[PDB]
């Protein structure tokens, strides 16, 4: 619903795997409440 | 502009490298829907 229709969104190529990674990061960081990225990979460094 | 054409004529370079030889700044802004020169220089991929 937020998505904008543009010629750039239609033409430009992105990595689909990077889009999947972003889609998972924006949910996990919203669950943990932390807004930083590298802080989340630091707290993911130790988790089991 | 004519230095840009000359510095592309000799050395056989891309035109943006010839512009960077011609004392032009690094563009943060994406040109023609790709990675910008700042991002393709530094954040392709972002380090860690």
């Amino acid at each position: 619903a937020k998505l904008v229709l543009s010629q750039d969104n239609l033409d430009n190529e992105i990595s689909a795997l990077s889009l999947a990674n972003e889609q998972l990061e924006t949910a996990l960081m919203a669950q943990t409440g932390k807004t930083d990225k590298n802080k989340y990979y630091e707290t993911l460094a130790t988790s089991r | 502009f004519t230095e840009t054409l000359l510095y592309r004529k000799r050395y056989g370079i891309d035109t943006e490298t010839a512009l960077m030889l011609c004392n032009a700044g690094i563009s943060r802004i994406s040109y023609d829907g790709q990675l910008s020169h700042f991002d393709r220089l530094f954040n392709n991929p972002p380090l860690n």
